[PDB]
DNA sequence: GCCTATCGATGTATATATCTGACACGTGCCTGGAGACTAGGGAGTAATCCCCTTGGCGGTTAAAACGCGGGGGACAGCGCGTACGTGCGTTTAAGCGGTGCTAGAGCTGTCTACGACCAATTGAGCGGCCTCGGCACCGGGATTCTGATGGCTGGAAT
DNA sequence: ATTCCAGCCATCAGAATCCCGGTGCCGAGGCCGCTCAATTGGTCGTAGACAGCTCTAGCACCGCTTAAACGCACGTACGCGCTGTCCCCCGCGTTTTAACCGCCAAGGGGATTACTCCCTAGTCTCCAGGCACGTGTCAGATATATACATCGATAGGC
């Protein structure tokens, strides 16, 4: 059938040159007499340019993009007036909230590590230098005259050339991983450990290393789960010491470390493990190219350069391709219990990760089912948990003698140590749960919502009935607050005195809360407030801004480097902060804050090992006074339901943890 | 439980007309949706045809006029064609 | 010592190429969970508290992107008729009523 | 600071989107009043099939829409859809 | 051979056929040859369909028949178009086509 | 003769209770017939196919409710289900 | 009679009749007849009083074609109905566009 | 015979559709869309008359075929 | 006396738009389907109301695309109809395409 | 105001080498199709007869058909100006991974109501007639355009 | 100081529907009788209505990356108004062709009816197409490759 550009927009005569850090040493401020302005900023050079600049000054250059200065213009304006109606109260929170962020900018200008010199040795003595950043990624990494590095950050250049020239980088071929070597045992602290500061490790910290040293020469992966509050990543960068110099080997390691610890990690491992380079291998893709191709190969022998790195889940998941190949030895995991659920990508990302000792570090374990704990228990050796029929055959559920043997078997694989049987100096913990009521507007908008009468919450809302698909979120938030489901007219009241009374009676937690908060603050304790729903640390933030002191934040969209300064600022001494609004599932988890004596959890999780882990953020080693937690229910509602969940869970758990100790 | 469809028969056409060539499921599920759709269309036809003459059987000339109707030119001539031929193999048994 | 002591494409050279593109790829266009949301709401007129089969928003979303598409090329078919290049508001109006929808 | 101001969800189909779709059909230009006109064209088609596709729905006794429900409403339509049932 | 497909020498199942017949209310009787010929006719269809998709497959390379060769097949066929005038094929799109007022000379 | 079957003498008692004084064509009638036949139709194709996607063997009142539903628009629909359920009230009344 | 238990002046048994002879289910319900037949005298009884509506705007008595197109064209919902549908001698609705008058 | 279709019935069917001024070359097209047409609704309308194993074609023919194609006719029967 | 361009257009337009006769002759439009028939039957025979059925349904076909023809006319701001408006028409309404 | 020529650089395309999930075959079993057989209604005839389609013909207007002039639309070429495209830096939110729950989508199974299929029987609706009014006709009646004579002046021009 | 086009009204011939009365057909709408199809009453057996139960799979977050959306700047291409020329159509008159109507005649095909017998639906027993589920591993998704057509558009040939 061509001329610079400006980046940014943050007496007479101090301009130019003779401003920046070439002559402000050897001349200080050109004037200092009785208008202003504001950090000089441009496109194209690095920050570490900070001087005094004038509207002028621009000007005389020809400086292109000088129309920009409109929007700054336009700031300027809403600045003054705003400024001047903010109550005293706001005012001071906003010279606070200046006062950190003028800080964080200059933190920019410390240099942290120098990555690549150039061969043009400039003055045949001073080779140019790529000069890394602190606080910002690998893509804003620029070279920098090699002199003017030295005059103030003369140590990183020793660092990067005493590194460079060093020999203790890892190798491709090794001959420990064909046969493991005889163990020696630890009687005491080696004396490079801790270093000139004579740092010591806790006596239990010094057991765990010896037992995990002893698991290491059988060739026997092992779980950690040191109870919350001992220290655990110091006993994991002290078995990682121990592999350097006990036994001369510097193979690759892999350390998974969450988001929210990163920096944590970073530090503990230059004070502690200072012999070793490490590598947060963290940003967007650029930075990461940047990280491989400069810090990743030794291109004179083609060795890897690094010691450690700090990768997270969501960032090794996305560059599972790089690392498949070069295999790492010691693949650790922090906050492990993420592999719970083995189909989660991640267990099958890492289990496809040629790896000779690996250590999962999560400080509850147990977990709501023994489907978990197998699942762990295969991540440390899948050819002895390889079938999950025959586990579950072998420890058959009700039979008591099951549990001993369970107990048994988990020995040599799982260490933990409750607080009580290795360090008793550290205060008891204080567990008390305060009923309230809720309040008659509560009521109203429950009677509604267990009606599901959408007609009276759509008055005057632009809520969708299509979202009470989940009756059981939407009661959790009417409980918690109403603003959460209907937002309040802004129009009701143009008085703050007046909607901040309307605030407080319109959640009846918040009755309790502000009269806990205040008596906690005659006693000088600061407090932690753990919430599980990010809205809800927006209102309590609002509330906050009408009275209290500056708080600090720290939920998920709370981007990284500035997670840094704000535990930095709450942590450190002589801080003003009274309070820390922490997202559970961000900040409860790892951190160690050691600062506050409250912790307030406004809504618990489903999972009572959330709610156990965030109240261990304060009761750590560095507390050296008891911490009192107060866990808030709200009377007659659904949140006692989940509670009795909880209160089962809880005692069956205790029940089996309790038998690992033969009391 | 059990969803019966075109799925092997398409399969087999398939491995006729291209021996190498294979099918996806989103396509296989289109074809599977093809079919139906001329199967009902084709009953449909084939019904009103039976209805308006007073009739109260489906015959090969039903479907032969309905296949003259839905389908245009040569698609047409060669479905008739196909369909005479297997109706008289079938009866050659 | 460092120490301180363009090309760009006519009108209507990308509209081309974007116009092969996507005639080329088979992707869908709209952005899913915004079509979703739509849907959602859309459909809450009629019965509350509804819910929604992953597939039935997949195959809204194809059924919706090809009516757009062809509705799209008739009204460039209309502007082309008025001696235009640019589609105007007036081309879908001519195009629908023409193709009959009220 | 966020005013807590939320967008149409009818503008969740952006202008990028009405671009990408009138550039599949052809379009090399495209005026600036179209994208009011294509939105109020999906909504109204949008209205059309899902009414036939919650009235199948609630025939079932169903509280759930299937993507046959969809494909019914848009046969009956003369818009039969193929890749999702038959 | 024990199966009426077998007889006609079709591989669609007349028996199925004659089933969807028997069942789908169209009629109060079915012949014998009527599911014969309709299994004929849309094995014809299938055949004509797939080998324009297989052929657009090949163009491409490619080795399985995806939507797009579908569509492509059925879009470039003045008959197959008429058919399926008012189909549309999920994830088929559209056939290329730029209107010569649109390009420079 | 054989007998051919229409709606007239019904459509004339509409005719006649809507419009007493007021008459209807031949042509007309045979319209209103044609357009009878045509609703009759379309509405048991809806409730035969709604039965057969369905899985289920009747066409039940509710499939004629739904099928009014999807064909007629909105007002027309919801006058025409508003009249079928009180002939179907009336008519289960005397039972 | 099965009318009258209705107050229906159109058929049931025969609606029901061909149900049953009409190949559209195995079985047809009691009610489904009375249903149709309810939605079909609605429908001719708005058709027949626009019509008659526009017969008398016309000063005849007597619905003619003309009439029906007239009612049918100038409701929306019985136009959106019978969009496809061509009424013999019905003619068209008056309409001439604008630009095509004079100034 | 197409030529049957003189200038004048176009005329009258542009001025019923509302057309005020006619170019000299709508006429060919409307004859050959008119041609195509009729080809389209006789093809099935003899389609039907030969089922029927007939010779005359009936209105109803015609009918049925209009139906097909969605031309719906009332008038004559359906 | 003489009347400008346009207004016996308008009278014309008003007269039949008013009226519902059959605009075409009928016996041409016979002969015209008889002869297309010829083409499929020999010998067919055509009953009156099957030939008053298609020239009705011709009728409505050809004004109904002559509105779409006027309306894509109007569209290019002119007045005229040419076979282009037509073209455009049929392919839009998916006749031709 | 034009031809060609190279890169302010740019984006498709056409090559590899992974690796990875979807797809092409295998295997058990349980439903559905296929061999038997039967009953009986519907389809298939051959007759008959009635209508109504086809074809003739003569007169008889209506329409179609040309032919001319001149008005006003079609259509081209020109000229402003603005709104659209392109491109960049910044932000937002989609997308995806992980954690919870549980509403509700499908199934099984029980047994009961309500349709199907009968039989008598009876009245609604059908075809067949029959006889006036609604609506054609068709005037001359009125009157409602409508285009060319018209009065004037403002505005730009003299 | 003076004035002719557009222009507000103008005013008067025609040229049109329309408005009206007559006249008078014929198709409505009413009545009659009688068929057959709908109604009443009965048994009868399975849809399906309801209940109880298992898990998909659908919803609601948080968290975090990062690509796409967003806002703004620049400039140039397209739109829309404008003017002017020309030809193409409209309107009208007069001639020519053919519809249209009425009465008539034929016989061909639709319609109908009696009678027959063959093919289909319904029931039963018995497997082997078919499908769910599992699985091993190539085709395609995906990195990194250069190769190849030009936004122009700049510089020199006239
Ligand atoms: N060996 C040690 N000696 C003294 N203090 C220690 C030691 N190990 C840990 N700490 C304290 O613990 C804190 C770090 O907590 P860390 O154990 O890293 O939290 P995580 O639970 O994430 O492991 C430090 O502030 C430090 O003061
Ligand atoms: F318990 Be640790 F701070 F993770």
């Amino acid at each position: 059938r061509e001329f610079e550009t400006i980046e940014r927009f943050m007496r007479k005569g101090a301009t130019g040159a003779t401003t920046t850090i070439y002559a402000v040493e050897a001349d200080g401020d050109p004037n200092a007499g009785f208008e202003i302005q504001y950090l000089i900023k441009w496109k194209g050079w690095s920050h570490i340019h900070n001087t005094w600049e004038t509207e002028e000054t621009l000007k005389q250059q020809n400086v292109r993009g000088m129309k920009k200065l409109d929007n700054y213009k336009k700031k300027d304006q809403e600045t003054k007036r705003w400024l001047k109606n903010a109550s005293p109260e706001d005012v001071e929170y906003y010279n606070c909230q200046q006062e950190l962020t003028d800080d964080l900018h200059k933190q920019y200008q410390i240099v942290e590590r120098i990555i690549a010199h150039s061969n043009q040795k400039s003055a045949a003595g001073y080779p140019d230098y790529y000069c890394k950043w602190q606080g910002l990624p690998y893509s804003e990494c620029s070279w920098e005259d090699g002199a003017l590095i030295s005059k103030k950050f003369q140590a990183c250049i020793d660092e990067y050339f005493s590194r460079n020239q060093s020999k203790t980088t890892p190798f491709k071929d090794c001959k420990v991983l064909k046969q493991r070597p005889r163990f020696v045992a630890l009687k005491k602290q080696p004396s490079y450990i801790g270093g000139h500061e004579g740092l010591e490790l806790r006596d239990y910290q010094l057991n765990g290393l010896n037992w995990l040293a002893h698991s290491w020469c059988k060739g026997n992966s092992c779980i950690l789960a040191d109870e919350m509050g001992l220290g655990k990543t110091i006993q994991t960068i002290s078995f990682l010491n121990y592999l350097f110099h006990e036994h001369q080997l510097y193979g690759p390691f892999l350390l998974v470390v969450p988001l929210s610890t990163l920096t944590s990690w970073q530090r503990e491992i230059q004070t502690w493990a200072s012999q070793m380079n490490a590598v947060v291998y963290l940003g967007d893709i650029n930075s990461r190219n940047m990280i491989r191709t400069h810090e990743w190969t030794h291109h004179q022998t083609k060795r890897l350069k690094f010691n450690i790195l700090l990768t997270t889940y969501e960032i090794l998941l996305k560059d599972k391709a790089f690392l498949g190949g070069l295999n790492w030895a010691f693949i650790g995991v922090d906050e492990a219990h993420r592999l719970k659920n083995d189909d989660s990508l991640l267990y099958k990302t890492l289990i496809d990760f040629k790896s000779n000792h690996r250590l999962l570090i999560t400080g509850t374990p147990l977990q709501n089912s023994l489907k978990e704990l197998w699942s762990l228990l295969h991540f440390i050796m899948p050819e002895k948990f390889s079938s999950w029929e025959d586990f579950e055959e072998e420890h058959g559920k009700g039979r008591e003698y099951g549990y001993a043997s369970l107990h048994k078997e988990l020995e040599p694989f799982l260490l933990r140590r409750v607080k009580k049987d290795v360090e008793k100096s550290l205060p008891a913990k204080v567990e008390q749960i305060l009923r309230m009521e809720m309040s008659a507007l509560q009521k109203q908008y429950y009677k509604w919502i267990l009606t599901r009468n959408y007609k009276a919450l759509s008055k005057g809302s632009k809520g969708s009935t299509s979202g009470f698909l989940n009756i059981m979120m939407e009661l959790k938030k009417c409980c918690n607050h109403c603003y959460l489901i209907k937002p309040p007219d802004n129009n009701e009241f143009y008085n703050k005195q007046e909607a901040l009374q309307h605030l407080i009676r319109s959640s009846g937690k918040l009755i309790l809360l502000d009269k806990l908060l205040i008596r906690l603050r005659e006693r000088g304790n600061r407090v932690l407030i753990f919430s599980q729903m990010v809205r809800m640390l927006d209102i309590l933030a609002e509330y906050l801004k009408y009275r209290q002191f500056p708080f600090q934040r720290l939920d998920g969209s709370i981007k990284g480097e500035l997670r840094k300064q704000a535990l930095d600022h709450f942590n450190a001494e002589g801080s003003e902060d009274f309070c820390f609004l922490l997202s559970t599932r961000a900040g409860g988890l790892g951190i160690n804050l050691a600062s506050a004596d409250t912790v307030v959890i406004f809504d618990s999780d489903w999972n009572p090992q959330n709610d156990l882990q965030a109240q261990a953020r304060a009761h750590r080693i560095g507390q050296k006074k008891q911490v009192n937690i107060y866990r808030l229910v709200t009377k007659g509602s659904v949140e006692e339901d989940i509670l009795e969940r909880a209160k089962k869970k809880m005692v069956l758990d205790h029940l089996v943890i309790q038998r690992m100790d033969t009391t | 439980t059990r969803k019966e469809s075109y799925a092997i028969y398409v399969y087999k056409v398939l491995k006729q007309v291209h021996p190498d060539t294979g099918i996806s499921s989103k396509a296989m599920s289109i074809m599977n949706s093809f079919v139906n759709d001329v199967f009902e269309r084709i009953a449909g036809e084939a019904s009103r045809l039976a209805h308006y003459n007073k009739r109260s059987t489906i015959t090969s000339r039903e479907i032969q006029t309905a296949v003259r109707l839905l389908l245009p030119g040569e698609l047409a001539k060669h479905a008739v064609s196909e369909g005479t031929k297997a109706v008289t193999k079938y009866t050659s048994a | 010592a460092r120490t301180k002591q363009p090309h760009r494409y006519r009108p209507g050279t990308v509209a081309l190429r974007e116009i092969r593109r996507y005639q080329k790829s088979t992707e869908l266009l709209i952005r899913k969970l915004p079509f979703q949301r739509l849907v959602r709401e859309i459909a809450q007129d009629f019965k509350t508290d509804l819910r929604f089969q992953s597939s039935a928003v997949m195959a809204l979303q194809e059924a919706s992107e090809a009516y757009l598409v062809a509705l799209f090329e008739d009204t460039n078919l209309a502007a082309i008729h008025a001696k235009r290049v640019t589609i105007m508001p007036k081309d879908i109006q001519l195009a629908r009523r023409i193709r009959g929808e009220r | 600071r966020h005013r807590k101001v939320l967008r149409d969800n009818i503008q969740g189909i952006t202008k990028p989107a009405i671009r990408r779709l009138a550039r599949r059909g052809g379009v090399k230009r495209i005026s600036g009043l179209i994208y009011e006109e294509t939105r109020g064209v999906l909504k109204v088609f949008l209205e059309n099939v899902i009414r036939d596709a919650v009235t199948y729905t609630e025939h079932a006794k169903r509280k759930t829409v299937t993507a046959m429900d969809v494909v019914y409403a848009l046969k009956r339509q003369g818009r039969t859809l193929y890749g999702f049932g038959g | 051979a024990k199966t009426r497909s077998s007889r006609a020498g079709l591989q669609f199942p007349v028996g199925r056929v004659h089933r969807l017949l028997r069942k789908g209310n169209y009629a109060e009787r079915v012949g014998a040859g009527a599911p014969v010929y309709l299994a004929a006719v849309l094995e014809y269809l299938t055949a004509e369909i797939l080998e324009l998709a297989g052929n657009a497959a090949r163009d491409n390379k490619k080795t399985r028949i995806i939507p797009r060769h579908l569509q492509l097949a059925v879009r470039n066929d003045e008959e197959l178009n008429k058919l399926l005038g008012r189909v549309t094929i999920a994830q088929g799109g559209v056939l290329p086509n730029i209107q010569s007022v649109l390009l420079p000379k």
